[PDB]
């Protein structure tokens, strides 16, 4: 997860807020320090290897300072709703191959020229009601998607009974028609997947898809048999991994930039972000100017991250202390 | 036993929209619920699209 920096970006984790530097005992403790006036701002950050302190911010040269509510970083899993097109026919027509084409973008590569396609097949029979078609279609999708010898997990198939309308029922390549017993299956849902993630190696990413349909011959003409709707999602990624990869990257601006390259001959760096939690982020921008001829600026970003208990309590405590010690008015969350 | 119509009049047995069926062509309406069965054979007479199968009751 390499990012772009305005001449630098630094990160410090706030696992606990203290009043003085004589109280920085644990390896996440932080405290904002500033003059009795308002001339410089810096933070005393307790590292796993002793106290440290951020760069010194000239408060005449603070450009912007703003926090985030920890929900602007969650990625909602793109959810779809497949259905028979009533216009063509509200039921399958016997003797027709109701194929479905799952077009995938951002497959192994990172561009969209990198595409991948996965199909489903359902040959309709006489008396094949709609629920049975969705059942057999979902199963064909699962089977063709998750063959035990298929590396990447691409999508999660689901089904919804018109009775519930909310509780989506899963469909795996291990699922059997015997397990799907209802008869009022209204539609087929398809959803994204949290691809595998590795700290510093494999960034948080997703494979976008769109269900594309194939033509069938209804009374006399070739027509698409379904409808691919983009319904509102219900599942998110909790932002834990973005911050972890952010710290991993932003602690090389403050230390070992090799992070394992010459393996036996490396430095071991500790990280205080728990990937599995959810964080609210504070970010400060500023710059440094020199004297007579050295007027050029050097803009900088000092970044903080706290833990979101759902009420933005810790980040609010930070902002309170920073504004009390700096005269700033960073808006609370 | 012999063929029912010259292939010229059989090549005009089509499968489509009832609104686009003129004369010099016969229409077949395939059945959906049933695979091979047919619903009706139709032939236009005076703008109306009438059936050639005689209605049969109990």
């Amino acid at each position: 997860m390499v990012i772009s920096i305005n001449q630098v970006r630094q990160l410090y984790v706030a696992k606990a807020l203290k009043a003085n530097t004589a109280a920085l005992t644990t390896a996440g403790d932080i405290v904002p320090k500033a003059d009795t006036a308002k001339t410089t701002l810096y933070f005393q950050s307790m590292s796993p290897a002793g106290i440290v302190a951020s760069d010194k911010i000239n408060l005449k040269h603070v450009l912007y300072a703003k926090a985030t509510p920890s929900e602007a970083l969650a990625h909602k899993l793109v959810r779809y709703s497949v259905t028979l097109d009533a216009d063509v026919s509200a039921t399958p027509v016997a003797g027709q191959n109701y194929i479905l084409r799952l077009a995938f973008r951002q497959y192994i590569g990172l561009s969209e020229e990198d595409q991948y396609f996965k199909y489903g097949e359902v040959i309709a029979r006489s008396g094949m009601t709609a629920s049975d078609f969705y059942k057999k279609m979902a199963i064909s999708l699962a089977k063709n998607l998750e063959n035990k010898t298929e590396s990447t997990p691409l999508v999660n198939i689901y089904l919804i009974s018109a009775a519930a309308a909310s509780t989506d029922v899963p469909v795996t390549s291990a699922t059997k028609e015997s397990d799907l017993t209802a008869t009022d299956y209204n539609q087929i849902i398809i959803e994204e997947t949290e691809q595998p993630w590795v700290l510093g190696m494999m960034p948080q990413a997703f494979i976008p898809f769109t269900p594309q349909f194939l033509t069938i011959t209804v009374d006399g003409e070739d027509r698409l048999w379904g409808v691919a709707t983009v319904v509102t999602p219900t599942k998110t990624v909790p932002d834990g991994h973005l911050i972890a990869d952010l710290e991993y990257f932003c602690m090389g601006a403050r230390g070992d930039i090799y992070r394992g390259m010459g393996y036996p001959n490396i430095i071991k760096t500790t990280y205080l972000v728990d990937p599995g939690a959810v964080y609210d982020v504070l970010d400060i921008h500023y710059f440094y100017t020199g004297s007579n001829e050295s007027v050029q600026k050097s803009e900088k970003t000092i970044t903080l991250v706290a833990v979101d208990d759902g009420s933005h309590t810790a980040m609010n405590a930070l902002i309170g202390a920073i504004n009390t010690a700096s005269g700033l008015t960073i808006a609370t969350l | 036993m012999k063929r029912v119509l010259n292939l010229g009049n059989l090549s005009r047995i089509v499968e489509g929209d009832p609104n686009e069926i003129t004369d010099d062509e016969i229409l077949v309406i395939k059945d959906k619920i049933i695979e091979g069965k047919i619903i009706d054979i139709q032939k236009r007479v005076d703008g109306k699209l009438v059936s050639l199968i005689t209605e049969k009751y109990t």
